[PDB]
């Protein structure tokens, strides 16, 4: 008995509705209430410059024909009620391939107050575009946009805004943080306006500000360099008289940064231009071979100018440290304060 | 026109929801299987891939009818209306039908009211492997199937006289194991919402070491006869005597990443670790008795002479006599 | 180098279109976002309009439904079409292109920016 | 018989709305779930996630569904799910899931005479659990699963484990090749969003990582050329040529094995103790080096003191190598 | 108001056969095309491959959709492409596409009063272009779309470019991060099958790949390596230890600069413009050592000519392997 | 009005049709005209032992339920008429996952004649198994074959045929072939019958004969390990006492050839047996690692009978020439003609 | 060295049935293609019938439905039955097995052919 009046109540509500027409067709604007509850920010992938995020994804707006008097305010129906009315064709201006959760049932949730107004929420996964600039690699900052709005409706017909402030109207979730070598220092909300050639619509916009994290590359590519770089500049050290000993010295630092500078490149991501990675490996390569240069040098004055050989060993003893000491004082405070 | 009859009859008033005798005795369905082909055995996920033709027969009164005809050949567009047991596969991993061009489905049904069902499936199986004696041991991958809502006391499952046949053995897509033969048993499995009689399908697989002779064995053996050279050059060639005993070092160490490239990440020791890591021994011990032959150059300078000749016979004989071992417990376990 | 040359822009008579040109040169800002900022004598730099690679218009509360933006990827540039204008117009337009760090409407976050425009309004 | 049972299930499905909750406006519906984990596999550190396959189960009573004179727990074909109420359960922390669908939809749908309801489903689940790798390969996990209704609120629907601490079995029988379930624990609280109060149920493991064979294949290649780099403090520092050799050759051998180990070891950037190792390794041999160096700068006038800080060198260095795996091997475990 | 849209709604659809094209029977219909442009990317050489994302749209008129009384333009949801006609447009050479559905279907069905229909949809696609990489890295890429009919003849159905040059839009917007878009073209022609002749639309691109990755990847490494062997014409030939290590790090780093190369490739059976140049500093490295043979071979005889071959190599190779790279590049720009 | 006529004529064909009964049924077999035109021939995966394949699948039968008269002669209808009428349940019998395209509608095509001749084509992305014995890797050939048939009906009931005569039964694209280590010397078009447990069955069958490509296999193995060989015997011609230069051209080679065997390796099919590209690897690893061994005597017998290590190396010079001519005119006129 | 060891055969009268039987030895032939062929005195060689990996029998066009191919796999073993014989039957008849390399029905395709055993019809 308790739910036959319920029954009737959704049997007229029902009765001659039409879910092809948006509310107030001919008649005003269909407003769409917004806003994006982020449960995880998922990896961000560099190779395929994209980001993956799961939301909460809601939407309100207000049906004149969904209007009823009951025992109840609030009508709190199954998900598949939503098929059966007329709901906003939201979609992802740069979505890539995303997903509605349907497991273990279609992951929506609709209800109707007796004044009409609906709420629909969903869940979502998306997998996004954010197009990345790598020239200052691995110092890089990046704003990961998600843009989404009507498919069909043009902005004479179907406009979109915040809940609340637009500050407010995304809410991220302290434990959602999915990323391992990025840092989310916030992100910004704001709304535009796009012209195709079907009309112009409109367009709300997030955008997610990350950091990428340096740690992995100073234990693996920065302090390996530098020690290679410190390394070949001992060789200056040695007694001129071991032409055997400081032959074996020289080359083989050559080697091991070769073999560095060859490691390095397996994780850089294929870009057309030069990162700041490329130019410390680079110069760091060039003082290196210096120091070979320098020995032959060195080894042709022995035995003919025995006083400027002894000279050279002296400046370079000085020169080669100070120089390199120059290069990362210039390369770190170059990048660090960007 | 007459066909058009008796089917219309059939499903006049037919309710698939409720299985035949649903209230007086259990469904017996008699199964069947041919094995297309066992695809290969993915060892690091430990699962197989095996393409049949399952059918399964039974008896439903409510499909009688009498006429001139006695079997109704029909395709795939009756399956869904007449009732169909839910049998599933319960160490699956991952299956699905045959949907190209058409469903490879089959519906025969008899005056008597028998019904013939067939279709095409290709299943994943999981199969967990013991890999102690990787790769000279036997396994026995299984394929377990049975009703999911219906319990023993509703739907009873029974192989046929010739249940499970294959086709070409050597056709198929194994290669690092060998097909022996096959073994079908039925048991009965109690879970929380009751007894279910469960049917299983064992396929025996036998060791089949080719490939791992070429990948592991092989190289490895080269790389430790490598290292016996460094025992007759001169002792004053020290980068010969070294390089040779610090590649092959190097070599040794990546061999043993590459034998564990076909293997789960597991935390024992197989036998083919065994190997490896026993010829990272004799390279390693060979760079330590050229080390060893400088520290005796100048306390005994004699010893020093008779050990490069000591080295030329033990390393040899060792290796011989680990052999022996190895591959003799191994082999004949 | 990277120049942001700005064409057009003169004097008007209290509304009228008034067409302002920016030309970039030494980089291509298909990726980034082109964006144009004003600034009155004395008061501030103020945000106009801005437009990134997917053609998502922004525009400031003040000149919004008065001020278009347009840009033209093949030749490299951003247009902005000023029309009904006022005496309260009368300031320096500048162009600026920039990765919208921590928002596209603050000037911190344009690395490459224009020289300047004067835009005068008598009335 | 047969027709009475049909002309009951007929009965129940006349007038039932499944747009509306048992209870509808009333008290809340309660739901009793049961977990049977069939195989947790694919423990991914690099896609910080796991695939679990399980047999998920739903207890609630739905008055609508009662009915009397049929001693029977109706087992209907599992299609009359999609004509019934169910729980619109949802797992948060879920990345890609499916039911199983071969032979047929891999589901069980029972009714009792009281209008209890039986659902079962047969789920494999990709969830998102992320990993704390500071101490890897040594580190502990603990990665759960998010059971909680979507549109429904502590108002409309409550959760609880059926059974008590027995509602999850089967995780005794699970085998990984790399971890071990040191534990298992039920949860059951509420969660608040802005839609208003939610129940949800929390499984969670706690995952060890076992401690086999994976670690002396990685470390031990470094470890040898650490203590080959004391050779050269048994060299006389006369013998420059041969000094030199081994000592730069050390740190060209440990730059190798240390790049070969990023193309081996699963690629996640934040920096883990295996990599807090490899350098220790690296500084160890790299004042190996450096140490002859300031010796063949000396030796020339100070031919006293140079043996002496050799004669150290061959104490010290072994003494605070085995300090530095003194501390690491205490500090993670 | 809103109600009378209903009615005219329902009269449009009521009587309407989808089975039928516009015009059955008589006047092949007209469909025009716009295509926007949203990304390209994966252009993949493995596969021999590219994905696109366009907004594809479709315009032509039907006389049974035609409704009076509403001066307005209807855009109705767009569930409502299932009960109208649409062209059966496909692209011939997709391996793998779908229309994107979040939140719901991204599709779009608009008429007007004359009875034209806008139909768009959001469409990602593989499609599939062979490359010849002959000239790889320095290449250019031809890769095309096309765009057909399936059932319909150029009896039935006609297509053309809406708009002319400008159908299709978008592409100067596109920033790959390996190409640069030379140019795109826009064909119409008819083709003809055993089934009849139909009409195609045909969008091609031309891609030029930019140079800059490889020379980072290949050719600098490719040169160090080079110019490092030169270093063994400075070298007496006593150094046996600096000259065998010079040995092995340049094959142990070619096989790693080799081995990336071919694992992004297929195997192509001729030669790449990379391999004539990976080729061509190998020989230098081949005839560095058999310069040093030869010299060590005369040492002993003519120990004059021998440092004279040594003073001239240090020359003859730095300017022979420049000319190498000067014809080198001017033949492949 | 004008196209209510041709809604009268389908309402009629179908008004009491049976799709569960195939055409002819007690009265004569269904006789089923296929053929199959390959829009183009997909790559060839040697690791799965499969191929793929895009086709146009064209068949034909006659079903007098729907004969009409009318102003046409051909209803060329959509491809939703097919689902409410009877069709060949064909199936591939070593095809694996396949594909029906969808995009942007269902690849198909039904045409109806005035006396009941239907013809139905569908567009398929086939995989199919292909058995392979790479004894003779990479020199070998192999016949892929495409078998397919109905699953349902027996020969007595439903039997196919070929088109036209079997040889142009089967067309390939003038520019479909996608293959990059494979030519595809032609075809063979054949037709046989298949018993199993449920009766005997027609199957139609096409063999595509390939022939594997050498070119990559010289470039990136044959010839390096015919220079590391070639480069490994001129330790032959330096003195006894050049022990530093024979060095580096013994370890190198040995190395090189241990390098190029395990990164070969990598690519190479994984089978239980030895292909031809094993024993020319093994085979050239045994002159360059005899090479060593010859350094390694004559170094041994240095100072103690110089006559004899003198005597080795020239010997050396001339048989390990000679022996590597020999096995390469042996091994390449083997599997050539072959 | 591969033998095709043949049996059966021999002679009869007035036709009546035979059973021809093959066998393989040294590597397993079943992943090979195994087909039977008739050669005539001094005509040609005929192909008569043929069974692949699959179960799929091919037949020629004068012996189509009268002869039955059937192949054990586990004995590795094709055998085939001789039906209704005629005088014209009198020939030689071979076992052959190979790739099936350019038609399953030419006889150049089967590398492996067999001793040949001898069947005469008397009438
Ligand atoms: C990174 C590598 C580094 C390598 C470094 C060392 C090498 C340096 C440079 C080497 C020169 C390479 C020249 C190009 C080789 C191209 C190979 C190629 O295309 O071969 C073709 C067939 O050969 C040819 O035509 C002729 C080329 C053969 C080359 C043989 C070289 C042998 C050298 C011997 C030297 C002996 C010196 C003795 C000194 C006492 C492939 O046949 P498809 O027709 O494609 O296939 C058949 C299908 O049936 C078609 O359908
Ligand atoms: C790095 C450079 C590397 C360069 C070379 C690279 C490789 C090139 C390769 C060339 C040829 C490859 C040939 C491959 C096939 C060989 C045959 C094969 O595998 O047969 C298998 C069986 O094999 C084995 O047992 C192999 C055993 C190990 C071989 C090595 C043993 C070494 C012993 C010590 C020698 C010491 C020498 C000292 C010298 C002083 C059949 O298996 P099923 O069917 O299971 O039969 C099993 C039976 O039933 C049991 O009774
Ligand atoms: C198996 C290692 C052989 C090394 C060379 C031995 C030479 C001996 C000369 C008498």
């Amino acid at each position: 008995d308790n739910t036959t009046v319920f029954t009737r109540i959704l049997d007229r509500l029902l009765d001659g509705y039409d879910n092809r027409l948006r509310p107030g067709l001919g008649e005003r604007v269909t407003e769409v209430k917004t806003d994006i509850f982020v449960t995880s920010f998922g990896p961000v992938s560099d190779h395929d410059m994209e980001y993956t995020i799961d939301v909460f994804f809601r939407q309100s707006w207000k049906d004149e024909r969904l209007k009823f008097k009951g025992p109840m305010t609030v009508l709190r129906l199954n998900n598949l009620m939503a098929s059966k009315i007329w709901t906003p064709d939201t979609f992802f201006h740069n979505g890539k391939k995303s997903v509605a959760h349907n497991m273990t049932m279609p992951n929506k949730l609709l209800r109707i107050t007796e004044d009409g107004t609906l709420l629909y929420t969903m869940r979502l996964t998306v997998r996004a575009e954010c197009p990345m600039h790598l020239e200052d690699f691995p110092m890089d900052a990046h704003a990961c946009p998600l843009k989404f709005g009507s498919y069909a409706y043009t902005r004479a017909e179907v406009v979109y805004e915040w809940t609340r402030e637009p500050a407010r109207s995304v809410v991220v979730a302290e434990d959602g943080s999915r990323l391992n070598q990025y840092d989310l220092l916030g992100q910004t909300v704001d709304s535009g306006i796009v012209q195709s050639s079907t009309g112009e619509y409109v367009v709300m916009t997030t955008h997610f500000h990350l950091k990428r994290k340096i740690g992995y590359f100073v234990i693996q590519t920065y302090l390996p360099c530098i020690m290679t770089v410190i390394l070949s500049q001992v060789s200056f050290w040695l007694n001129r008289e071991s032409v055997p000993a400081r032959t074996v010295f020289g080359v083989t630092t050559v080697l091991t940064m070769t073999t560095l500078s060859i490691s390095a490149r397996n994780s850089l991501p294929k870009v057309a231009y030069a990162t700041a990675m490329d130019w410390f490996i680079a110069v760091c390569y060039a003082f290196v071979f210096s120091a070979l240069i320098e020995f032959a040098t060195v080894n042709y004055f022995t035995k003919s100018q025995p006083a400027r050989a002894a000279k050279i060993d002296r400046l370079s003893r000085i020169a080669f440290p100070l120089l390199f000491g120059i290069f990362n004082l210039v390369y770190w405070a170059t990048y660090l304060n960007r | 026109g007459d066909v058009t009859v008796i089917l219309n009859n059939l499903l006049e008033g037919y309710d698939n929801k409720l299985r035949p005798d649903i209230g007086v005795k259990p469904t017996l369905i008699h199964t069947d299987m041919y094995v297309n082909s066992i695809g290969p055995v993915n060892a690091i996920n430990m699962e197989y891939t095996i393409d049949i033709f399952f059918a399964q027969t039974w008896y439903d009164r409510r499909l009688k009818f009498n006429s001139t005809i006695k079997v109704l050949r029909l395709n795939s567009n009756m399956v869904g209306k007449i009732w169909i047991p839910d049998t599933f596969f319960r160490n699956s991993k991952k299956a699905d039908a045959h949907w190209i061009t058409t469903p490879n489905r089959m519906l025969r049904i008899w005056n008597d009211g028998r019904v013939l069902y067939t279709l095409r499936l290709t299943i994943d199986a999981e199969c967990q492997l013991q890999l102690h004696n990787f790769p000279m041991d036997e396994h026995s991958c299984p394929l377990e199937f049975s009703s999911y809502g219906y319990p023993r006391e509703e739907i009873v499952y029974q192989w046929k006289r010739s249940s499970v046949e294959v086709g070409d053995t050597r056709s198929w897509r194994l290669y690092q194991f060998s097909f022996v033969g096959l073994r079908n048993t039925t048991e009965v499995v109690k879970t929380t919402s009751g007894d279910y009689v469960v049917m299983s399908v064992y396929f025996d697989l036998s060791r089949r070491m080719g490939y791992f002779t070429i990948q592991t064995y092989i190289p490895c053996t080269l790389i430790v006869v490598l290292s016996w050279v460094s025992f007759w050059i001169n002792k004053d060639a020290v980068p010969a005597r070294t390089s040779l005993g610090i590649t092959t070092v190097l070599t040794m160490t990546t061999l043993s990443t590459i034998a564990r490239k076909s293997l789960p990440k597991v935390s024992y020791v197989t036998a083919m670790d065994l190997f490896v890591s026993v010829c990272f021994i004799f390279v390693f011990s060979a760079l330590v008795e050229y080390g060893t032959l400088h520290y005796f150059v100048s306390s005994q300078p004699a010893r020093a002479a008779k050990m490069d000749s000591y080295a030329r016979i033990f390393f040899p004989t060792a290796f011989c006599l680990f052999n022996l071992v190895y591959w003799v417990s191994y082999l004949y376990l | 180098q990277v120049q942001l040359q700005e064409s057009g822009g003169g004097l008007v008579q209290a509304g009228g279109s008034l067409r302002v040109s920016c030309a970039a040169s030494g980089r291509t800002f298909t990726t980034y976002i082109m964006a144009w900022f004003r600034q009155a004598p004395g008061k501030e730099r103020e945000f106009l309009a801005a437009m990134d690679q997917g053609r998502i218009q922004y525009y400031g509360d003040s000149v919004r439904g008065r001020f278009t933006i347009s840009r033209d990827y093949a030749k490299n540039s951003v247009d902005l079409q000023l029309d009904g204008l006022r005496p309260e117009d009368t300031a320096v337009y500048y162009c600026a292109a920039g990765a919208g760090f921590w928002g596209l409407r603050t000037a911190s976050s344009y690395h490459y920016w224009g020289q300047g425009t004067q835009v005068t309004v008598s009335s | 018989n047969m027709s009475f049972v049909k002309e009951t299930v007929d009965k129940l499905l006349k007038g039932y709305d499944i747009r509306l909750r048992p209870d509808f406006g009333g008290p809340p519906v309660c739901v009793g779930m049961n977990i049977d984990i069939a195989s947790i596999d694919m423990v991914s550190e690099v896609n910080m996630d796991y695939t679990l396959t399980m047999y998920f189960q739903q207890y609630w009573r739905d008055k609508r569904l009662a009915y009397s004179g049929i001693p029977l727990n109706l087992t209907l074909d599992n299609r009359v799910a999609d004509q019934l109420w169910v729980p619109d359960t949802y797992f948060l922390n879920d990345k890609k899931s499916f039911v199983h669908g071969v032979t047929v939809k891999n589901r069980m749908i029972r009714l009792h005479p009281d209008g209890t309801v039986l659902y079962g489903l047969r789920i494999t689940t990709t969830a998102a659990c992320m990993m704390d790798l500071r101490r890897y390969p040594l580190d502990e996990q603990n990665c759960t699963l998010e059971i909680e209704s979507y549109g429904y609120t502590t108002d409309d629907i409550e959760f609880y484990w059926r059974g008590g601490d027995k509602a999850v079995t089967g995780v005794e029988r699970i085998e990984l090749p790399q971890f071990s379930i040191v534990e298992h624990r039920l949860v059951s609280r509420n969660v608040v969003f802005a839609t208003g109060a939610y129940p949800r149920l929390s499984l969670s493991f706690r995952l060890k990582r076992n401690i086999g064979y994976f670690i002396l294949q990685t470390y031990m290649p470094s470890i040898l050329i650490t203590i080959l780099s004391w050779v050269s403090f048994w060299i006389n520092y006369d013998a420059s040529a041969a000094r030199v050799a081994l000592g730069i050759t050390t740190v060209l051998t440990m730059t190798t094995i240390n790049t070969h180990l990023r193309e081996t070891l699963p690629k996640i950037p934040y920096v883990k103790a295996i990599d807090m190792y490899l350098m220790g390794c690296f500084v160890f041999v790299f004042l190996a080096l450096l140490e002859y160096a300031f010796v063949n700068y000396i030796f020339f006038s100070q031919p006293a003191r140079a043996a002496a800080i050799d004669r150290w060198s061959r104490i010290v260095f072994p003494f605070t190598f085995s300090l530095f795996n003194l501390v690491y091997w205490l500090y993670y475990v």
